[PDB]
């Protein structure tokens, strides 16, 4: 059961967002997520390194692990 | 904890 496009989610377990891109980053290595947060409590607004792989508002864009992100949907 | 700083 993973994680799926405009889910909502949980980034880290204590932000909460909806999931709009998985896959690798070009500064981390490994499988990462992006979940867009209800509120501005993130780092980027839906970029990194100069790439953006989904569009969200600012401060709203929180890039983390597929293993890390949970449905908040219970 | 379940681990923390694997977000950017």
């Amino acid at each position: 059961r993973e994680l799926k496009i405009g889910d909502r989610v949980l980034v880290g377990g204590t932000k909460a967002g909806v999931v709009r891109f998985l896959g690798e980053t070009d500064f981390a290595k490994g499988e990462w997520c992006g979940v867009e947060l209800d509120e501005p409590l993130g780092k980027n607004d839906g970029a990194v390194a100069g790439t953006r792989y989904f569009q969200c508002q600012p401060k709203y864009g929180l890039f983390a692990p597929v293993h890390k992100v949970t449905k908040i949907g219970f | 904890g379940e681990e923390e700083g694997e977000e950017y």
